[PDB]
């Protein structure tokens, strides 16, 4: 439709590269930093820039697990983009749950695997998983 | 209420009353409540590990046919409460510096010189 | 407290219905008088049964011209305490978003004839994430000598 | 000497007697606490309450068999053990049928899944028919007297279960047929499946399948699609 | 009949929470077994 | 203060004469049915509600609204909150029970979470007591 | 229960006690073979850095009650190395032609504290042609303690012992060369247990998990963030002929399902494994309480894996042969 | 070429100034030392009484003394209580070797011994003073 | 002193004292006398509020409905949850 388009700042580009170049490496993107910079928006802008169907999965809340497990099937098939806003905000229990899943999809996705064995489902190449968050501690993610 | 962290105590009882049959249960697995009623009536030693989380359902027993419960604690600093302290007979087993020094002096004399042990043993 | 707040927006809304003739209906409610799950709703983890919330519904009656609410301007003032709690479920509405989505994927859009506000005494318990996408209007008590 | 072994024995027995009194008077009259269901039927409420009472009495009946006075009321003790047990077994399969039905109830669309929409009618038939013999005689011990209700409710359980299983297999297909569908919860999905025609009752769900596509455009006839409209 | 102990960790806590306690009932501080008691309870238990 | 029906507070030490002083004066009022509520640390806005569904009644005025009036016809209900300054504050200093009261005093009604329909108080005023916030367990009252 | 073993193996399975049988003579070995054996079992869990730290304690304890016993006033200074320095107004002016501001206060704390370091200030003020290079900045020759002092002090006290003299150097170095403490400490320890003592001997997972560990205690492998011990177990499991059954302790169906393999494993005697146990902070606690009570068959060797994380409940590591792993120094090692 | 490479590798290989190794050895020597000062205490008071013996730009400065000076009263009045929920933990760090929480009103390195923190604050204060009269 | 408290409308006792000092035993006695019925709260590590509330009914009825003399001895080790006091609180104040 009309949607929203960010401003291609010198950062938006240096970020656009890290993701594309890294997304081409069959690996999900993870932009950290102090909340309020573009971590999410930029990621959404990239997908909307490639005619993709990016999805913002709001964490730091009641993040349903029984729902997430499902939705992933859609991302893998439709070939949509899964963006976890503040992905580090998930309770250790749930955070460990999803993490384990993304591990499954992303790992098998780096081998070209036409179909993942999550939860065997079809794995589309254009599909992509993105996890935003705050900077770690002293450089560590 | 054996406050034994080194585990030596627990090891002692399980070998002392192995005849009377002992159950190494604990306030953990549900098997507990089931084991007690068994040991209680049918008579036979017990042993409830981790007494840090004891239920107020045992009280009636800890205050009175032919058995004996053994409350244990691996926490050498376990800060108990008044109620539990009163209805129980503490038995500390934490190995202090002096104590352990004694255990080695013996377990060494009984080996690095068993002869001089048969003398004190047999004689006395 | 007692600075002219509750009175200010009361004269403003009442006066706009003449310079525009359009009715400026408002909806006040203490966001702390009820449990958060009643201010936005929740999901029954036994049948996916969704129990509507106060704000969720009050925003619906407007999108659904049951009584013809679109025929006028609206106002949803949260006359209550503010914390980084019942405010986060609105982020995706206070900014460009404009959609108080719900766990059941209801996705409630926000018209242009509807405005949300707050009448808090303080924000000492508010984070830079609560206000951020909000209009700050200091109401010093010194105003009402 | 002997005058104290009998006195205590007489008191120790009347205790077992007294105990059975509350059990014999609680189950030979206790009626299932039913509740109207949207004017279609009446389910059973207060499960945990019925179970707690069944478990309590059954535990005291099984233990009182090691008492020096059990030999007397041994026949009535074992009788209740049987009765009360069959009661707990029936309720377990019932609370399953009660639920399994309620869910499938708000569903059976039917013209799309006949193979199962018909298999449900047979279950829904006898169910509403049996629940009547229950609503009339709520006596938990009377309902347990129906013609092999156990073998009957267990069948409704299995059957009702065989239906819901097929549903998940169908919904699972509807999704694998239209990828997007994995974004809409089973809830909204069943609604989107039933309104295959009334596009109007689906317009509100599009935003959760397509990026910008918010509303579809229909021709002056309101039967054919022309274009798509974005939320903006 | 409220029967608590002075030692109990959460002592001064079980108070503020419920006012009715130290405002309704009659507080009879049993205290500790006085020296006079200990003596009599010992002589009476070792009589035979 | 009682004529205008204001939520006056009888702050004072334990046994000062608070509860008494009130009940006595309430006598000089023909239509004043009082109710005694004992607040504490758990006294949330919900509990205060439970007391209403046992002394008041939800009536739908011929207009179309729905008022909360004392069961007894033509009688002002007085909800006396004994220990009103005891309610515990959430993780954001907020005695939900107080904000709930303020919402009924200033605004004049509270939202009924079930059908989300404004419920205006007919003849139900307030009046509470307590000790100075200086005492333990006590929590200063919001200026609002 | 772990220590008692080293003690036991000392009196029995001691590799150096297989010969001589005389008890009066055997004692001589044990009296020393206790520190060696102990350090070996412990050094397997101690990270490189901490490896030395422990070595020191064992030393001071060994040379205890001997002519080499270190003064409790000196060891008190090593740890309490003038931590008050930030408040010493007294000075040493007649030495401004050498020591600096903060550099002077140190010499005082040394003289003020340890007795065997009081005459120091003078020894230095005397033949300054010796300490010149020590305190002397730009010194293209690792600072050196003037042999005049090392000996002038040795006799200035009945303490004419080598080991003692060695330790002392550390004190002097901690006050003027806080970068030589690690070195000189190593030298001290060696003069007591031999330069071969601290020699980090390569392991041998053979005797370890097979003939040096009961089925009662697992073998948790706390690795460093950025490395996985996974492979380690696998390469040894298969290359030994035995059962196996890894498990990803993180996924939802990983908790319950997995445990079973462990139970039966200990029942018959099969090897297991659980990586990233740290990912399950709230689970491991359960494993502990359980594992503790369940006598397994001798052919049992439950393994564990994770990274040095506080998650692992104390009761967990305590009941197992923990093995610390960390990428060593040097550029060569990195490349290879 | 690599196997023929010498094990040990100096900080010069890393483009770092040879001295670099001196800093590492120092800290590693200190940490080791600190550990021994613990494994000694656990295998073995009136401190406050001592430390108590101490205690356009126009817009900026004003605040420098205001916000800072406010801390002075805090330290004085808070510590004076030497002879609640806050007062409790405030004494934990003093006996554990860490600067009490609520005191860090200014940017200061995490690992900074108690004795130092206080000292700096003292000199850091005479700083604001010299500006007043100026 | 325990007797006085019993023979009086809304007579409750708050016996503070050392453990096993006779607080319960002596209370049961004076209770047994004035025709009161001592009701306990058999608890365990696996109790709850949904349980206390239930038992709070068996009691409240036996007194208000069946007009019976009960002596509810509530020991500290019984408040296995906050809510328990909130209930005991109002119960002490307005027997409701
Ligand atoms: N390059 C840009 N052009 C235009 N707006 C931007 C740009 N970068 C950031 N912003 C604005 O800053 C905000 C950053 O928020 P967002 O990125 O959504 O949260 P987070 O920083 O937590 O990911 C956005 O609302 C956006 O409008
Ligand atoms: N222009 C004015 N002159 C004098 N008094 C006023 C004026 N405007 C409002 N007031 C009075 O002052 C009070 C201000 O309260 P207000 O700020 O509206 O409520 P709140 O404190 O809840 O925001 C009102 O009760 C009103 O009677
Ligand atoms: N003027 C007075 N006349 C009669 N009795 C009084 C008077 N003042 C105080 N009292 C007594 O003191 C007690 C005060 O209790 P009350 O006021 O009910 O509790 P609180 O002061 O905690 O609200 C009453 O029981 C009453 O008998
Ligand atoms: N005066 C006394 N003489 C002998 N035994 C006593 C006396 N008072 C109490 N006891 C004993 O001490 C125990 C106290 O138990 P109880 O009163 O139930 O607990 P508490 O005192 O902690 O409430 C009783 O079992 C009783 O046998």
């Amino acid at each position: 439709g009309i949607g929203e388009r960010l401003v291609q700042t010198p950062l938006t580009d240096r970020c656009y590269l890290t993701l594309t170049q890294a997304l081409e490496s069959r690996m999900g993107g993870n932009p950290f930093g102090p909340a309020g910079t573009g971590k999410t928006e930029t990621v959404k802008a990239l997908g909307s820039q490639l005619g993709r169907f990016v999805l913002v999965f709001c964490c730091d809340e009641g993040f349903d697990l029984q729902a997430m497990s499902r939705i992933f099937v859609g991302l893998c098939q439709c070939g949509a983009w899964g963006c976890f806003d503040e992905f580090n905000r998930l309770e250790e229990r749930i955070l460990s749950a999803v993490s384990q899943q993304i591990q499954t999809i992303q790992v098998a996705l780096k081998e070209n695997s036409k179909e993942v064995e999550l939860l065997n489902i079809s794995l589309h190449q254009d599909m992509g998983i993105f996890v935003t968050m705050n900077p770690g501690y002293a450089g560590r993610s | 209420l054996v406050i034994d962290p080194s585990g030596q105590a627990m090891e002692f009882l399980m070998n002392q009353y192995a005849d009377k049959k002992i159950t190494k249960t604990s306030f953990l697995d549900s098997s507990f409540m089931k084991n007690l009623e068994s040991a209680l009536r049918f008579g036979c030693p017990l042993l409830v590990q981790d007494v840090e989380n004891i239920d107020p359902v045992l009280n009636p027993v800890l205050n009175k046919p032919s058995f004996m419960i053994f409350l244990f604690t691996r926490d050498p600093t376990a800060h108990f409460t008044p109620d539990l302290c009163s209805r129980v007979t503490f038995v500390n087993f934490t190995v202090t510096p002096s104590s352990l020094q004694s255990q080695c002096l013996h377990e060494a004399l009984k080996t690095e010189r068993p002869d001089t042990h048969k003398k004190r043993s047999d004689l006395l | 407290s007692g600075g002219g707040k509750t009175t200010s927006w009361e004269v403003y809304l009442e006066a706009i219905e003449q310079v525009d003739n359009i009715k400026s209906e408002a909806h006040v409610m203490d966001p702390k008088a009820i449990t958060k799950d009643q201010l936005f709703g929740s999901l029954d983890l036994t049948t996916r049964e969704w129990t509507d919330g106060l704000f969720t519904a009050t925003l619906r009656r407007i999108i659904d011209n049951v009584r013809g609410e679109s025929t006028k301007r609206h106002w949803i003032i949260f006359d209550g305490d503010v914390d980084p709690e019942w405010v986060e479920n609105l982020n995706s509405l206070l900014d460009d978003n404009k959609l108080l989505t719900l766990p059941n994927g209801e996705r409630l859009a926000l018209p242009n004839n509807v405005r949300v506000m707050f009448e808090v005494q303080d924000l000492k318990y508010a984070t830079l994430a609560t206000i951020s996408r909000c209009g700050m209007v200091w109401f010093s008590e010194e105003i009402l000598t | 000497n002997i005058y104290r072994e009998v006195i205590t024995a007489a008191q120790g027995e009347i205790a077992l007697e007294e105990f059975l009194k509350g059990v014999r008077e609680f189950w030979t009259t206790l009626e299932l606490d039913l509740v109207n269901y949207q004017r279609k039927c009446k389910l059973v409420r207060g499960w945990d309450d019925l179970f707690n009472k069944l478990a309590e009495h059954l535990n005291s009946i099984s233990a009182m068999k090691m008492s020096p006075y059990y030999k007397v009321f041994e026949e009535e003790a074992n009788h209740w053990d049987d009765r009360l047990n069959k009661v707990r077994s029936l309720l377990d399969v019932w609370i399953d049928v009660q639920r399994r039905w309620v869910y499938l109830e708000g569903i059976f669309i039917n013209q799309l899944l006949p193979a199962e929409s018909t298999r449900f009618k047979s279950i829904n038939s006898e169910f509403i028919a049996i629940l009547k013999k229950v609503s009339g005689a709520p006596l938990i011990l009377e309902v347990l007297a129906i013609e092999r209700i156990q073998q009957t409710m267990e069948r409704l359980s299995d059957l009702l279960g065989k239906v819901q299983k097929a549903l998940g297999e169908y919904l699972e297909r509807q999704r694998s047929a239209f990828a997007r569908f994995y974004f809409v919860g089973d809830e909204d999905l069943l609604e989107i499946i039933g309104n295959s025609k009334d596009i109007i009752k689906i317009q509100k769900h599009f935003r959760k399948m397509f990026a910008g596509l918010a509303n579809l455009t229909l021709d002056d006839e309101k039967t054919t699609i022309i274009g798509m409209s974005s939320a903006e | 009949v409220f029967t608590m102990n002075p030692a109990s960790p959460d002592f001064h806590n079980r108070s503020a929470t419920s006012p009715a306690l130290f405002n309704r009932c009659v507080l009879d501080w049993f205290g500790e077994w006085s020296p006079e008691a200990l003596f009599q309870v010992g002589s009476e238990f070792t009589r035979n | 203060w009682l004529s205008e029906h204001r939520p006056l507070i009888l702050c004072g030490p334990p046994g000062s004469g608070k509860t008494m002083t009130l009940t006595s004066t309430l006598r000089a009022f023909p239509d004043f049915e009082v109710v005694s509520l004992n607040f504490s640390s758990a006294t949330t806005p919900e509990l205060l509600l439970k007391t209403f569904d046992h002394h008041c009644e939800y009536k739908r005025t011929p207009s179309g609204e729905t008022v909360l009036r004392p069961t007894q016809l033509g009688k002002w209900l007085v909800v006396f909150c004994d220990e009103i300054n005891l309610p515990s504050t959430d993780k954001y200093g907020t005695q939900r029970v107080i904000t709930f009261i303020r919402q009924m005093v200033e605004k004049g009604g509270f939202w009924r979470t079930s059908d989300h329909t404004w419920i205006k108080l007919d003849k139900i005023q307030f009046v509470g007591a307590c000790n100075p916030p200086t005492d333990a367990g006590r929590v200063q009252l919001t200026h609002r | 229960r772990a220590f008692l073993d080293i003690f036991y193996n000392l009196l029995n399975n001691n590799p150096n006690l297989v010969d001589k049988k005389d008890p009066n003579e055997r004692l001589v070995y044990l009296s020393k073979d206790i520190f060696s054996m102990t350090f070996n079992r412990v050094t397997r869990t101690l990270l490189n850095d901490d490896k030395l730290t422990f070595a020191l304690q064992l030393t001071i304890i060994s040379v205890k009650g001997t002519s080499n016993e270190i003064e409790e006033s000196e060891w008190d200074f090593l740890l309490k190395g003038g931590d008050n320095l930030t408040s010493i107004k007294e000075t040493i002016p007649q030495l401004d032609s050498l020591l600096s501001t903060t550099q002077q206060k140190w010499l005082i704390c040394l003289r003020q504290q340890v007795p065997s370091f009081s005459k120091l200030v003078d020894h230095i003020q005397q033949n300054s042609s010796d300490w010149k290079q020590f305190f002397g900045k730009d010194q293209v020759g690792e600072p050196i303690i003037p042999e005049s002092w090392i000996v002038a002090q040795a006799q200035l006290s009945n303490q004419q012992s080598t080991i003692v003299s060695n330790f002392r150097k550390i004190l002097l170095m901690k006050a003027f060369h806080s970068d030589r403490v690690l070195q000189y400490s190593h030298s001290f320890v060696c003069s007591v247990f031999g330069e071969d003592f601290l020699n980090t001997q390569e392991l041998d997972m053979a005797n370890i998990v097979e003939k040096e560990v009961k089925s009662s205690s697992p073998l948790l492998l706390c690795s460093v963030p950025g490395y996985d011990a996974s492979s380690k177990v696998d390469d040894l499991a298969l290359q030994l002929h035995k059962q196996y059954k890894s498990f990803a302790i993180g996924s939802p169906e990983g908790f319950e399902l997995a445990e079973k393999s462990i139970y039966a494993a200990a029942k018959s005697g099969t090897w297991v494994l659980l990586k990233n146990i740290h990912l399950a902070p709230q689970w491991l606690v359960q494993l502990e309480k359980k594992l503790h009570s369940l006598s397994p068959h001798p052919s049992f060797r439950l393994f564990m894996t994770s990274e040095i994380h506080p998650a692992l409940p104390a009761n967990l590591l305590r009941m197992s042969n923990v093995f610390s792993y960390e990428n060593p120094p040097g550029v060569k090692a990195n490349l290879l | 070429w690599i196997e023929a490479l010498p094990e040990i590798s100096t900080p010069i290989w890393l483009g770092l100034p040879e001295n670099a190794e001196s800093l590492l050895l120092s800290n590693k020597a200190r940490k080791m030392i600190n550990d021994l000062q613990k494994m000694q205490s656990s295998e073995e008071s009136s401190s406050s009484e001592d430390k108590g013996k101490a205690k356009p730009l126009f817009r900026c400065f004003e605040r420098e003394i205001s916000t800072g000076g406010k801390l002075v009263k805090k330290i004085t009045n808070d510590l004076a209580n030497l002879l609640t929920n806050y007062l409790r933990s405030l004494t934990t760090s003093i006996s554990k070797g860490i600067v009490p929480k609520e005191w860090k009103w200014y940017s200061v390195p995490e690992t900074i011994s108690l004795s130092v923190w206080i000292s700096d604050f003292s000199k850091r204060m005479q700083q604001l003073s010299e500006i007043s009269e100026s | 002193r325990i007797d006085r408290v019993f023979r009086q409308p809304q007579g409750h006792a708050l016996l503070i004292g050392v453990s096993g000092g006779g607080k319960s035993v002596l209370s049961r006695f004076v209770a047994w006398m004035n025709g009161l019925s001592i009701y306990t709260i058999k608890v365990n590590n696996n109790y709850k509020s949904s349980d206390f509330d239930d038992d709070l009914r068996m009691l409240l009825k036996r007194a208000g409905c069946k007009e019976e003399k009960i002596c509810f001895i509530f020991d500290e080790s019984n408040v296995l949850e906050s809510s328990f006091l909130e209930r005991m609180n109002t119960l002490l104040a307005g027997g409701e």
